[PDB]
């Protein structure tokens, strides 16, 4: 019922300075002038019409036969000449449309019009705007790019190779006749994991993306957690081949829980449906499933096997240079200071992750805005360290 | 008896900011590079032949 | 509201002070303001308290006796006006003020002062040049402050607002000049022409001062001033800068004609002539193992006819272009052309020359046998093959001129056509007086057909591109006048305006004289010709005014059918501002609305502009939109969409796009008209094995090479109406891609000019930090040996600080020298 959405927005995010300067001013003037010229173009084309030809052949033949009164009902079945439509209050009509028929946009389970009196379909509402049962493609192909995250070059190269084995050079193993949808099993500290998302946006630069986080220990009798994701990756194959990011459910939803029976039925269903979908002998498609976790220990032996789920990748903690790069990225938007106090905040620091880096950057601006408002607050040199302590790392009575 | 009709369908250009800045430069270059017959004489002093529809 | 206790106490204290300063007797006026100003200029290194005292402070400042008291009073009014500004009261008070050292009153004050100075400098009339000097002195005081406190980019903003980039040169030091110049270059893309040339000239001035000649040549090429290019080439003297200049001219394709008095002149003219281009390109292709001749059949994936075989030959030539290694047309080539039917032998031989392009020695010997062929089409194709071979690459003895001796003006139409097109491709950008004086008389011939005259105009335009050749234009106009209008405006006179546009490419302004001379022409062809020459001359400028004129004219009904010039307006829409990413992707969106609600001619021409925007750049949205519109009802619209996909994927080897074209081939297997050009699109995608890109934007994708865009535009002008012309005869116009076909890999030499195996890090290079004019940041270091295919979005960077390049721009050719700290 959903194929694509009109992407006529996000007007050139590449504003090079992202700070108020003449160059950025001039880029915006070119942006606005083009908007003015495009609007003037379309308005002049629609107003200074190519030709006046009667009632555009609309009101003469089709509009009158469509009629004034109408009602909307879903279209159920298709037959060679007629069409089988399930209208409101459970009515069912077998009529051939010939006025304003667009068979491609008609489709089963879509809203069509009924002209009353002689109830015959006369049109279709392609908008409809109610495909809301299971919605996971709403966040498809996220705009985040490689440049958003730095200092992770080894992992970026590894994931890029693992996901550019398809798309790029598919004939490579098409000739090798394997077509492996191995996916990637991602490790990493609990202080990260939404980077398991950030490193995923590198592949999200191509095709769409689906996310299943937390899901459930599929107590549902039908199960169909992984099975519905199988249907959605089939939908992804219908679309541009998407990836499935199941961070934290490859861990909990697929736990190496070591009891055998009487175990919430996910061990029976979820793990067994995961390896069926992860085996290329059952389902085709360029879909690559990114299984990311923060507990490598709970890797189920089915998930452990690289024979079906290959391309194990470990996410380590950032190094000194990586900490410098991520701090530079996060403070670039805020113009931390003119003294550039960069290395003092990370030189003695250890076990600091991306979420902590983002938090301390945000809190540095918050503390400055609190009362120390001084644009590039001269206090920021040490207040960045003041809010990098911020306690809140870990707290547990004494036991020492 | 005379319509005095005009079909324009003309809308003015909405040049606003930098096009208008060039227009200011265009201003910089462009700076150098029936009463006597209507007051008294209404046509009421005419002569008419003997066939004349007059109330 | 309850404020802070100490804050309220200080507020009351300042209230008492301002009341004292507002008292009647002035004997206490001075001490009150002495006390006040010290804490006024305290927080900047307060202003909240004096918010409601605007009128009282204005009265005190006006009432202050002239002298010290008045000018401190004007000082305080100025530093407070940054908050209480209904106008530039800060600057009016400061002009009345002391004009002593201002920079100590806080960074916020000096920057508000700088902005207000820029406003007044723009506001003051021409007759007012009294206060301009004090504002300039204030500017020359704040620029060092900006340089010290990393505010050089807004310092550049105010200096360009006041048109004082000349003293920007003298003030800027090299320690921060690189980012300032990058900021200038970025502003160049959007500034209109007069200040655009001004910023280009100042950028040349900075780089000449700081001995930054390699990037200065890049900027000179942007300025398209060959005189300044020669001047700066003379200015630089070192052997390393001399030889990198010669690479840059050779990579651009324009030959610089100089004297042998310079050192190592033989190598300089050789590397400018691209003699070693072919040898290096084959050597790198062998090193990548990408040399095997890829069959058009297994490109087609035939696991599941004369024109179709012709398309197969053309795509085979596209794939094996610049290689010269293809036995399909070499061993049994004579059998293939004999088996070929009708008009295609000329194109098959030209395709063989495409295989042998840039291969002068090998190509000439392997085409000499086919030169003496029996069929006129094969002979003409062989001559065109010779011109393709010598195209782009320059030669000392220039064999093309002597080889095309009788065929240049030969009576046979096909033989003359092949020679003329060959000479045009050869002398493209040479601007040679002898070639011009030999081909323009051929232009003046009356026995040649209308399309032959058009091809002569095309050859003259591509030879004299961006030269404003007056005699070429006069001959063009005279030939148009002599030809009768009725037979002029049929289907083929569309090459004469193209030659005019090429000859005045990138110049503008003077086009008024050409269009005024052309005004005598009747509307159906004049309205097309003047628009074409205008958009070609103003290409790469971003003229929103010109494009909205094109938008207005294509908005007309135009329904003998003069509405053809709506198409060239569509091409002009993309052509004017294809330079940077902005101006191309909203132009793309404009094309989408054109297709969304547009005339049949408009939607016929839109895919051409779509391909022009992003040739050789496989943008996902472009590929999707073109694929969705490839199945439109209008056959010509489908043809343009097919070719647009081929062009945007040209020289990319994009696997998913190739799969889409294969699906299109299955879709269009029933109709050969779409089928053979879908094959053509696939051959374009795999052209040169993807080694040579087709985008005319080189030198970090920001320089317009006139010859390449000339050949590309000629192809798109042909593809305005291929529904008539490719079906009929124009199987030769497709060979204009030689100009746009340039390699996109890195060839590293050394000071002794030997191929270095130095490895570099290659990956996506997009802006991360925009705080200033920082260099573009690269991510994804997939480092390997130096032959690396440079596509859009991604750049290259040296792996280590061990080999210093002649220029930081890393594409095409580059010399790497050992760093003094290399160890
Ligand atoms: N190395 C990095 N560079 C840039 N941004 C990062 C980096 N690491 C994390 N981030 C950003 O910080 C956010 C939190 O990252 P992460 O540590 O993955 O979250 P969590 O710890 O909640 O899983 C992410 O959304 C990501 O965009």
């Amino acid at each position: 019922k959903k194929t694509k959405g009109p992407d006529a927005a996000s007007k050139l995010p590449l504003v090079t300075p992202h700070t108020q300067c003449r160059l950025k001013l001039l880029k915006l003037e070119r942006i606005k002038d083009y908007l003015l010229m495009e609007e003037e173009f379309i308005r002049n084309q629609e107003q200074m019409k190519p030709l006046e030809e009667k009632q555009e052949e609309e009101r003469s033949k089709v509009d009158d036969l469509r009629g004034t009164p109408m009602s909307v009902g879903t279209l159920e079945e298709i037959i060679d000449d007629h069409a089988i439509v399930s209208t409101s209050v459970g009515s069912e009509h077998y009529v051939s449309i010939l006025s304003f028929v667009d068979k491609d946009l008609l489709e089963p389970g879509c809203s069509v019009l009924l002209n009353h009196k002689v109830h015959a379909v006369i049109g279709v509402l392609m908008d409809d705007t109610d495909p809301l049962v299971t919605v996971m493609k709403v966040e498809k192909a996220p705009q985040e790019t490689y440049a958003d995250i730095g200092g992770l070059d080894n992992q970026i190269q590894e994931i890029k190779e693992s996901v550019e084995l398809p798309l790029t050079h598919p004939e490579y193993y098409e000739e090798m006749g394997i077509k492996p949808p191995k996916g990637v099993i991602l490790y990493g500290p609990p202080g990260t994991g939404k980077t398991l998302l950030a490193k995923a946006v590198a592949n999200q630069t191509s095709a769409t993306f689906l996310r299943v986080v937390g899901s459930e220990l599929i107590q549902k009798y039908l199960g169909d957690g992984p099975k519905l994701v199988r249907e959605l990756f089939r939908v992804a194959e219908e679309h541009a081949p998407s990836i499935v990011f199941i961070d934290e459910i490859d861990a909990i939803g697929t736990k190496r829980y070591d009891s055998n029976s009487g175990g919430e039925r996910e061990i029976q269903r979820t793990m067994l449906e995961l390896l069926n979908q992860l085996d290329g002998f059952d389902s085709r498609g360029d879909v690559k499933v990114i299984m990311a976790t923060n507990r490598i220990e709970t890797l189920d032996p089915a998930l452990i096997r690289p024979g079906r789920i290959d391309r194990k990748i470990e996410f380590p903690l950032p190094d000194e240079k990586t900490k410098k790069r991520i701090f530079q990225i996060h403070t670039s938007r805020m113009t931390l200071a003119d003294d550039v106090t960069l290395d003092d905040l990370i030189m003695a620091k250890d076990d600091l992750s991306g979420a902590d880096i983002k938090a301390i950057c945000t809190e540095a601006g918050l503390m400055a805005l609190r009362e120390r408002r001084m644009k590039v607050t001269n206090e920021d040199f040490k207040k960045s360290k003041e809010n990098v302590l911020y306690k809140k790392q870990e707290g547990t009575p004494e036991g020492l | 008896e005379v319509p005095k009709e005009k079909e324009k369908e003309k809308v003015s250009t909405a040049v606003l900011s930098i096009t208008a800045k060039a227009k200011k430069k265009e201003k910089e270059k462009e700076k150098k590079e029936e009463k006597e017959k209507k007051k008294e004489p209404e046509p009421n002093f005419q002569l008419l032949d003997n066939p004349a529809r007059v109330m | 509201q309850e404020l802070s206790e100490e804050d309220k106490q200080l507020q009351d204290e300042l209230e008492m002070l301002v009341e004292r300063l507002g008292e009647k007797d002035t004997s206490l006026y001075r001490p009150a303001l002495e006390e006040l100003r010290r804490q006024i200029r305290s927080s900047t290194t307060p202003l909240k308290f004096l918010r409601p005292h605007y009128g009282k402070l204005k009265e005190i400042y006006e009432n202050m006796a002239p002298g010290e008291n008045k000018r401190f009073a004007a000082d305080i009014i100025s530093v407070l006006a940054m908050t209480m500004s209904g106008e530039r009261e800060c600057l009016k008070y400061r002009l009345v003020g002391s004009q002593e050292e201002l920079a100590s009153w806080g960074h916020e004050y000096v920057r508000h002062l700088a902005g207000e100075v820029a406003k007044e400098w723009q506001e003051l009339d021409d007759a007012e040049k009294v206060q301009r000097e004090p504002l300039l002195t204030l500017v020359k005081e704040i620029v060092p402050y900006n340089m010290a406190h990393n505010a050089e980019h807004e310092a550049c903003d105010l200096l360009m607002e006041i048109e004082q980039v000349d003293m920007l040169e003298k003030d800027i030091d090299e320690n921060a000049y690189a980012k300032v110049c990058l900021y200038l270059t970025s502003c160049v893309n959007y500034v209109p022409e007069p200040e655009n040339s001004a910023l280009l000239r100042c950028a040349l001035g900075v780089f000449r001062k700081f001995s930054r000649f390699p990037e200065a040549l890049r900027l000179a090429l942007m300025l398209n001033d060959m005189e300044l290019v020669e001047d700066i080439f003379t200015s630089c003297k070192d052997v390393v800068v001399q030889k990198q200049m010669a690479f840059m001219l050779g990579r651009h394709g324009v030959f610089l004609e100089l004297s042998e008095d310079v050192e190592e002149y033989e190598d300089l003219t050789e590397i400018m002539s691209n003699v070693q281009l072919n040898s290096n390109f084959l050597a790198l292709a062998r090193e990548l193992d990408i040399m095997e001749p890829k069959v058009p059949d297994d490109i087609y994936k035939t696991h599941l006819s004369a024109r179709m075989n012709l398309a197969s030959s053309f795509v085979n030539g596209f794939v094996n272009a610049a290689f010269g290694q293809d036995k399909l047309l070499t061993d049994d080539g004579n059998k293939w052309l004999y088996k070929n039917k009708d008009h295609g032998m000329l194109s098959a031989a030209a395709s063989l020359g495409m295989i042998l392009l840039w291969d002068v020695d090998g190509g000439l010997t392997q085409i000499d046998k086919y030169l003496y062929s029996s069929e006129d089409y094969i002979k003409s194709g062989a001559l065109l093959a010779c011109g393709i071979v010598n195209s782009g690459v320059r030669n000392e003895c220039d064999p093309a001129l002597a080889l095309l001796s009788d065929y240049v003006l030969h009576n046979s139409n096909t033989m003359r056509l092949g020679s003329i097109f060959g000479l045009g491709l050869a002398y493209a950008g040479s601007n040679r007086e002898d070639v011009l004086t030999l081909l323009l008389p051929v232009m003046g011939d009356s026995k040649s057909s209308m399309e032959v005259a058009g091809v002569t105009a095309l050859a003259c335009g591509m030879i004299a591109v961006g030269s404003c050749n007056g005699d070429v234009t006069s001959t063009i106009l005279q030939t148009i006048m002599e030809k009768s209008e009725t037979e002029l405006k049929d289907t083929y006179a569309r090459w004469l305006p193209l030659g005019l546009g090429l000859n005045h490419l990138g110049k503008g302004e003077a086009i008024e004289a050409i269009l005024a001379a052309l005004e005598v022409v009747s509307e159906p062809f004049r309205s097309f010709a003047n628009t074409l020459v205008d958009v070609c001359a103003y290409a790469g400028s971003g003229n929103v005014l010109k494009v909205q004129q094109l938008l207005h004219i294509c908005s007309e009904h135009f329904d003998a059918d003069m509405g053809a010039h709506q198409g060239v307006a569509v091409l002009g829409i993309a052509l004017i501002a294809m330079g940077e990413e902005i101006g191309a992707e909203m132009a793309l969106r404009t094309f989408g609305h054109l297709l969304r609600y547009g005339e049949p001619t408009l939607r016929r021409a839109v895919p051409l502009a779509l391909a022009l925007i992003s040739v050789s750049n496989p943008r996902l949205n472009i590929l999707d939109t073109l694929s969705k519109f490839s199945h439109d009802a209008d056959p010509e619209v489908s043809y343009n969409s097919i070719f647009a996909m081929g062009m945007v994927g040209s020289g990319t080897n994009n696997a998913r796009l190739a799969a889409m074209l294969r699906q299109l081939a299955q879709y269009h297997a029933k109709d050969p008209n779409n089928l053979f050009m879908v094959r053509l699109a696939q051959g374009l995608t795999h052209l040169g094995k993807g080694t040579l890109t087709l985008c005319p934007y080189h030198s970090d994708r920001q320089l317009m090479s006139q010859v390449a865009v000339a050949g590309l535009l000629t192809v798109l002008v042909s593809f305005l109406d291929v529904r008539n012309i490719i079906l009929g005869k124009s199987h030769y116009v497709l060979y204009g891609l030689v100009a746009a076909m340039q390699p996109r890999m890195l060839v590293t030499f050394d000071e002794e000019l030997r191929p270095l195996p130095v490895s570099v890090r290659v990956g996506q290079a997009v802006d991360v930090v925009g705080q200033a004019g920082k260099p573009k940041t690269i991510t994804g270091f997939q480092t390997h040996t130096t032959p690396v295919l440079l596509a859009h979005g991604e750049r290259a960077e040296l792996a280590t600080e061990e080999f210093l390049p002649v220029t930081p721009i890393l594409e095409g050719f580059v010399i790497l020298r050992k760093n003094p700290n290399y160890d």
